[PDB]
């Protein structure tokens, strides 16, 4: 229920330390700390990149007219995301992009 | 708890059959490499 | 049950020279012989012995028509050149689950040339290098083989 | 002779091709979606 | 989600979403209870994002559960999970039973 | 037809046969296990070739000292550590007299590249052994924690950026009373995560500051910790040995029996120019014979004490400061305190339970309850070690270290060539390990006799032969480190071969490191043609495996393999496609050294040529040689976390678990519906309920009195 | 040499050596630089067949180095 939320979400307000994380941290932090909380770090770069390129979007991306010259979507495959990164601070594209 | 040695065992007759049957030629191959460039020195004809 | 029950149930106490096949499964034997079978007989084209314990071949009626032999699960070891002079019109062999140690086993059949399929399964002697081309070499009028000479046809 | 017959059962190989005895018909794929039938030929 | 639509709650009949003509593999049209079962089972996430959400179960073992079926708090409205064993289905009597 | 793959060597020399044996040049997984019984059998090893010398108590370090040098001789064939200063301090007089000024210009050269060099040297090298965490680091992060505690202890040697003032504040940093740092401490963890509860339970670091006594720091520097090295060293001894092994390098690379640095075929010209060396001046009539000596023991039988009587002959007319400086080395060895790794396991089978004692309780249980050569290993070790987990170590080498050095020493014991004036000559090569002995005399018996002398002499020298792993034969065919000589064939034992997958860059990048790999192995390893042009092939198969980048005329289907065959339907030039989009390979031996890009150019097509190389494309952005182009792009490397202590200080609050909560309802009924990009949780959420009020509302959830209550709520969030 | 080292890959081995010359900017003698390894193939061609005479005319008399025959070049 959207009263139901409503009305949790000002108790919490209430409380100031709820409030302040809230206001402060952002979605993309948000990310953050569950990735620590359930991944680290892997090793073996020849296998490390074998997992990489089947991924979505393991490609970074500039920002730039070029970069938006390419589209979204190509016959039913995707190519690149519309929301920004954090660690680039930029868009991310799929390894299909570059065949484009 | 003590360190579990190996064992000591005689000579074993089904090695001998390995080595028999794993080099012997069957109907079937399992290998296919990619392409090179063409050879022009000697020693890539020799090599191919 | 012996060689002699068998040898009745399948003749069904009739004269010999009327079954041109026997089956002589299952059943003990003397010191390791297929007994039970007169030299009398003068006409059989199938033979099965499977499981009698056969350990040499020296006891065989001469004969002029049989083309196919079954030997399997037997600890025969021994030079089969006596067929060649007992009966050198076999088509169909096979000696599946015998005890053959060494190449030299299967030497004899050479002088036999109507001999086509030949049948060796988990044999001492299949475990080699170069087992399939040595036998083929070895025996030229072989035409058949455990089954993959060039193509798969059933006996 | 024909089009696939998913009852005549899946695609022959060469192996039962090359075993096969005149007068039966078979079944065999040309590319991925063009199966077809055939039947062997004394000539 | 069961007890869910057994109660016949009105917040579940409000929280439907696509259709009900469902039937089964015999090719019959069923009561609107088990249309509905069908329904919510098939799309779990229908009637618990518009269920509405109740404080967690303050207490010494009495927590609550989320809507993801982790053990969460910000609990579904009325569910409660209790640390505690619940031991049930006492005098089975196999009392007598008519078959049409 | 039963097979004897022996048979073989009946047509064919052993010495061809039995190349490339092993395929690996470094470690096997199955080799036996290297924990703490590997190291106390080591150091009690070390211990027991030297018992007979001088045992003492350290006066800084109070661990017990055990000095072989200047020792008893040995009266038995076993391996001795009982090197005379002597002999040693005579076959270096003979060295530099046998090449002037050989030793004041190897000590110029190494002091003038120590003056030049700069402390970043230091980041180059294996696992080094961190001090203020006591654990293995790579060096980079060894060098930045040592930094930063010499900063906090006063000590700003990394600040002036040459090496030598870091060495003088290591030295330095040895003679303070406290010695404070900066650790790494994990404590558990409440925060919540979703497998069945929202709560999980793991370790978190935080930064420390630890002091410690000066004695403390003075064993912890010492320390050699164990991870076919067996220990490594911290940062307080890297800078010394490196000056040391840069010294016994350029001393020995103006020695012609030294084995080192050489490396390719030079290794081979080096092996026949002996080989025909020696047979030149053979005496008329007489006979030459060789040996594949192998040395038992090498590195536990070296003494500290020897390179430093070493260090200072060479050094003996070179200023007083540098002569210090490579003499600091020596003396920190010899002062080798070794670290027992982690420990052992004691199991109760009758109660299902297993335990690990760690190395400072080693002693803590009876010895009973100890296996037979574990208890053996203890009761010899107790005298030799300290009550913090760590075992006295004055001799041995503990594997390579001072492997210069070593060569040096060994080409000193082959400089003789004579003792007592007999009948026979003897030469050879050595690096660092392994020596081929070149005898020269009338008859077998007098080289036999000159064998002898120079096993009596390295034995004097503390060099072992090894008996068990060494023979003589007419000389023509031998072997020197894993390369088997036979009148002029040459053959090597163990080659190392390409391994599978890419470097693990990027497309480009890995054909060209793997391309220029295959050449180097080419070049030094000696792989044939046949070879090379296999492992181009499995090379290539590997690479469109991992980049999905399979011909463009193939039928193989995948998600970038459909752009790939449309380019190469469109494409004219199809020779000219580069092999990451699905064009065909064109390398060879002849052309190992240069990019595809620049092979293809040619014949690429000038569309195609435009599109790969636009100066202005969005993937590249901002060793090996390749081409700057759209197939060099870079992946995202953003991990762990930042923004440490206003993370750590928000979820030590309170209230961020029921944030969460919060969140997961609703981000998480639909697979991605945040506005993410920096977007204040709040703002999303306020956004999302606001578009659940309006949908709720549009299908007839909701009456309109929830619907004005919702927006009035949400009027006063401030987003609306 | 500078320009041998680069190549060494494919010209020095453990018990093989590849017999190689370098380049550069060696223009000018084209058309002849020309005939002559296409004449070398041709005997190449020619001496493993046998009777390599007709062969070899048949061969010389159809080659043509991009606008003419060999025989006028020659």
């Amino acid at each position: 229920m959207t009263l139901a939320k409503i009305e949790l979400l000002k108790q919490l307000l209430r409380d100031n330390e709820a409030k302040t994380v809230l206001k402060q941290t952002t979605v993309d932090q948000y990310n953050i700390i569950r990735k620590f909380n359930t991944s680290r770090i892997e090793k073996n770069p020849s296998l490390r990149m074998k997992w990489a390129m089947c991924s979505n979007f393991p490609l970074a991306l500039t920002k730039g007219d070029m970069a938006n010259r390419i589209p979204l979507e190509y016959k039913g495959i995707q190519l690149k995301t519309n929301a920004e990164d954090i660690g680039t601070k930029g868009q991310m594209c799929s390894i299909a992009a570059v065949t484009w | 708890e003590e360190p579990k040695i190996p064992n000591k065992c005689r000579v074993a007759a089904w090695v001998q059959t390995e080595m028999n049957l794993l080099s012997t030629l069957t109907s079937k191959r399992a290998l296919d490499l990619p392409e090179i460039g063409p050879d022009v020195a000697p020693v890539e004809h020799v090599g191919s | 049950m012996e060689m002699g029950r068998r040898i009745h149930l399948e003749l069904r106490n009739r004269t010999p020279s009327d079954v041109k096949e026997l089956v002589l499964d299952n059943s003990r034997s003397n010191e390791g012989k297929l007994e039970g079978l007169t030299d009398e007989f003068e006409e059989l084209e199938f033979l099965s012995t499977i499981n009698v314990g056969l350990t040499s071949i020296a006891n065989l009626p001469k004969l002029n028509k049989l083309k196919k032999l079954e030997l399997s699960d037997n600890r025969v070891s021994g030079g089969l050149e006596v067929l060649a002079e007992k009966c050198p019109n076999l088509t169909h062999l096979n000696l599946s689950g015998n005890k053959i140690k060494d190449l030299s086993t299967i030497e004899p059949l050479k002088k036999l040339e109507n001999l086509k399929s030949l049948d060796l399964f988990n044999c001492e002697v299949t475990n080699l290098n170069d087992y399939r081309e040595n036998v083929f070499k070895l025996l030229p009028q072989l035409t058949y083989l455990d089954g993959y000479d060039r193509d798969d046809k059933e006996a | 002779s024909g089009k696939y017959d998913p009852d005549l059962g899946d695609f022959k190989t060469i192996e039962e091709l090359e075993k096969l005895k005149p007068g039966e018909k078979a079944n065999i794929l040309l590319y991925q979606g063009k199966p077809v039938k055939v039947v062997k030929r004394k000539r | 989600i069961l007890c869910m639509v057994f109660s016949q709650d009105t917040r579940m009949f409000q929280g439907v979403r696509g259709e009900i003509n469902f039937l089964n593999r015999a090719g019959q049209l069923l009561s609107p209870m088990y249309q509905l079962q069908r329904y919510f089972l098939n799309r779990s996430n229908d009637l618990f994002d518009q269920w509405g959400y109740e404080e967690s179960p303050k207490a010494s073992e009495l927590h609550g559960i989320n809507e993801s079926m982790n053990a969460s708090d910000y609990t579904l409205k009325g569910v409660v999970v209790t640390r505690n064993v619940i031991d049930d289905f006492s005098s089975t009597e196999t009392e007598k039973v008519s078959i049409t | 037809m039963n097979i004897n793959p022996y048979f073989l060597f009946i047509d064919v020399p052993i010495q061809a046969a039995i190349s490339t044996t092993f395929p690996y040049t470094g470690v096997p997984p199955y080799s036996h296990g290297t924990g703490t019984g590997y190291t106390i059998d080591t150091v009690i090893r070390t211990h027991e070739y030297s018992n007979k010398g001088k045992q003492y108590i350290s006066d800084v370090t109070g661990c017990t000292m055990v000095d072989p040098t200047n020792g008893p001789l040995p009266e038995d064939n076993e391996p001795s550590a009982y090197a005379q200063l002597d002999c040693v301090l005579e076959a270096l007089d003979r060295m530099d007299e046998e090449h002037p000024g050989l030793f004041q210009a190897a000590s110029q050269n190494a002091m003038e590249t120590l003056m030049v060099t700069t402390v970043d040297k230091l980041t180059q090298g294996r696992q080094t052994f961190d001090w203020t965490v006591c654990r293995n680091q790579p060096a980079a992060t060894a060098l930045n924690t040592t930094i930063t505690s010499f900063r906090l202890n006063d000590l700003n040697g990394a600040d002036k950026g040459g090496l030598i003032p870091f060495c003088q504040d290591i030295i330095d940093s040895l003679d303070r009373p406290e010695m404070t740092f900066f650790s790494v401490k994990n404590i558990k963890k409440k925060l919540p995560a979703k497998n069945r509860k929202g709560f999980l339970i793991k370790r978190i670091p935080m930064k420390v500051k630890d002091k410690i006594t000066k004695v403390e720091y003075i064993k912890r520097a010492l320390s050699l910790n164990t991870m076919r090295a067996i220990a490594t060293a911290g940062i307080q001894i890297r800078g010394f040995v490196l000056v040391v092994e840069n010294l016994a390098k350029n001393i020995c690379e103006n020695l012609e029996q030294s084995g080192l640095p050489v490396g390719g075929n030079e290794k081979k010209a080096k092996l026949s120019n002996a080989v025909a060396k020696m047979l030149s001046n053979c005496p008329p009539g007489g006979i030459s014979m060789t040996v594949t000596g192998d040395n038992t023991k090498w590195n536990e039988c070296l003494n500290p004490r020897i390179f430093l009587a070493m260090t200072e002959r060479i050094t003996r007319d070179s200023p007083i400061w540098f002569r210090d400086f490579c003499s600091i080395a020596p003396v920190l060895f010899s002062n080798k305190i070794a670290r027992l790794g982690k420990g052992f396991m004691i199991t109760s089978k009758t109660k299902r339970l297993k335990a690990q004692i760690p190395c400072p309780d080693l002693f803590s249980i009876p010895l009973e309850r100890y296996n037979e050569e574990t208890r053996a290993k203890l009761k010899k070790l107790k005298p030799f070690f300290n009550e913090e987990g760590t075992a006295s170590l004055s001799p041995g080498m503990m594997m390579g270290m001072f492997n210069m050095l070593s060569t040096v020493l060994g080409v000193a014991a082959l400089g003789i060539k004579n003792i007592g004036n007999k009948e026979y000559l003897w030469d050879g090569l050595q690096s660092s390990d392994d020596f081929a002995l070149f005898v020269n005399a009338k008859d077998e018996e007098t080289c036999m006799e000159g064998i002898n002398d120079f096993y009596r002499t390295c034995k004097l020298l503390g060099i072992n032969m090894s008996k068990k792993k060494s023979y003589c034969n007419e000389t023509g065919m031998f072997e020197f480190t894993s390369m088997f000589y036979r009148d002029g064939f040459v053959s090597n034992f163990a080659m190392e071969l390409p391994s599978f997958g890419v470097a693990g860059v990027n497309e480009s990048a890995d054909m060209a490191i793997g391309m220029t790999i295959i050449k180097n192995n080419m070049i030094n390893n000696g792989m044939g043609p046949a070879t090379a042009q296999t492992a181009i092939q499995l090379f290539i198969a590997d690479y469109r495996y991992t980049y999905k980048c399979h011909r463009g005329d193939s039928k193989v289907e995948g998600k970038r393999m459909k752009i790939i065959k449309e380019l190469w339907e469109n494409t004219k030039g199809r020779d000219g496609l580069l092999v990451a989009d699905g064009g065909p390979n064109i390398y060879n031996l002849r052309n190992l050294h240069i990019p595809e890009i620049v092979l293809k150019y040619n014949l690429m097509d000038p569309e195609y040529k435009g599109r790969l190389l636009h100066p202005q494309n969005p993937f590249v952005g901002h060793d090996y040689d390749a081409v700057s182009g759209t197939h060099s792009w870079r992946t995202k490397r953003n991990r762990s976390i930042l923004n440490t202590d206003q993370r750590n200080m928000i979820l030590e609050e309170q209230c961020y678990a029921k944030c969460c909560n919060l969140f997961e309802a609703c981000f998480n009924s639909a697979s991605y519906r945040k506005p993410v990009g920096q977007h204040s949780m709040l703002e999303a959420m306020a956004h999302r309920l606001r578009m659940d009020a309006r949908l709720d509302y549009e299908s007839g959830r909701m009456s309109k009195d929830d619907f004005e209550k919702a927006m009035a709520h949400l009027g006063e969030i401030g987003y609306i | 040499s500078a320009e041998f080292i680069e190549m060494l890959h494919c010209l020095q081995g453990e018990n093989w050596r590849q017999i190689y010359h370098p380049g550069g900017n060696k223009l000018t003698e084209s058309r002849s630089q020309s005939m002559i390894v296409a004449c070398r193939k041709i005997i190449r061609r020619s001496i493993v067949a046998s009777n390599p005479l007709e062969l070899a005319v048949e061969i010389a008399n159809k080659t043509v180095i991009d606008t003419e025959p060999l025989k006028s070049c020659l």
